[PDB]
């Protein structure tokens, strides 16, 4: 299959036409993408295979070929940029500064973007393209609006 | 059963379009992955 670096659109065809259910990132032979998207599923790069490797459902992480490759991180100061691919439109990047998730465990990076379940897997970028994590697992505010986590895996 | 469809390079774009704002949350992370608000 196509292994080129970049961000994909994750398919199915299960359903009614063609839908997006997901994105992920290849980097280094490796595809980086959330658990809830794939749900550990094998996938098809064209006629190419990609086998899950690694995967953990409460980090709501899974990469396919390889361990997680992408270990940059959120600085704490500098606006970042998410590279939305939603459903049936072409990727855009936003510029947005993260705001915080508190949790006893520590805080974690959030930013405050509402785009379609679809989008889930999109790549959170720093200002030298690093990925410093993945965009589609949140909450939703008092307001309505959708909330993410900047959703980070380790590499080995 | 899913594919992949290559949609973009992964590049900073200077003047990309700067918006949403930095809400500081209270969250808790259950055993199944999902953040709830603390409140
Ligand atoms: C309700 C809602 C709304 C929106 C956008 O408006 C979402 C956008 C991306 C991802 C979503 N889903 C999650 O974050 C779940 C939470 C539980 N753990 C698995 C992923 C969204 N959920």
């Amino acid at each position: 299959g196509e292994t080129t670096d970049g961000v994909y659109r994750v398919m199915t065809r299960r359903l009614l036409g063609s839908t997006q259910v997901g994105v992920g990132v290849m980097q280094e032979g490796v595809f980086h993408t959330m658990w809830h998207v794939t749900k550990g599923a094998a996938l098809r790069s064209g006629e190419g295979r990609l086998d899950p490797y690694w995967g953990d459902v409460k980090q709501d992480l899974v990469s396919y070929c390889g361990p997680w490759k992408l270990d940059a991180a959120w600085d704490g100061l500098s606006e970042v940029q998410l590279l939305a691919v939603p459903p049936g439109e072409r990727a855009k990047n936003i510029q947005t500064l993260p705001g915080i998730f508190k949790t006893k465990d520590g805080d974690i990076g959030a930013v405050a973007l509402d785009y379609p379940a679809g989008t889930s897997g999109s790549p959170i970028l720093d200002k030298c393209g690093r990925v410093i994590g993945l965009y589609g697992n949140g909450v939703v505010i008092k307001n309505g609006s959708y909330v993410s986590a900047i959703t980070q895996g380790k590499r080995e | 059963d899913m594919y992949i469809e290559r949609a973009g390079d992964i590049t900073w774009e200077k003047d990309a379009e700067v918006t949403g704002n930095s809400p500081r949350l209270d969250v808790a992370l259950d055993e199944s992955g999902d953040f709830s608000l603390v409140e």
